């Protein structure tokens, strides 16, 4: 479909470029169980 | 931190304890050698 100079009579095949991808990273809340209470024993000092 | 570790080791080891007095009649423990005190100090008269 060329002209006499070999130039194309058609409009060229266009291609719209891809959009830039949005970056995304992993986000996690920290996980952790509580610590149990230590054992008991009666002291030598009174309560006050 | 180390002072508090030692304080808690104290408060676990610190408790009430037995308190006994004992009276020594020293004339009787010199009497175990039978050269007892009432003559034993009395016969000593010297500048040795």
């Amino acid at each position: 479909n060329l002209s006499i100079d070999g130039q194309p009579l058609s409009l060229p095949v266009f291609a719209a470029p891809a959009d830039p991808a949005a970056l995304l990273s992993a986000a996690a809340a920290a996980s952790g169980g509580s610590k149990p209470l230590p054992s008991a024993d009666i002291p030598a000092m009174r309560f006050p | 931190l180390n002072l508090a570790e030692m304080e808690q080791a104290w408060l676990k080891r610190d408790s009430r304890s037995l308190e006994v007095t004992r009276t020594v009649s020293l004339a009787a423990v010199y009497r175990t050698d039978n050269v007892t005190l009432a003559e034993g100090i009395a016969d000593l008269l010297k500048g040795n």
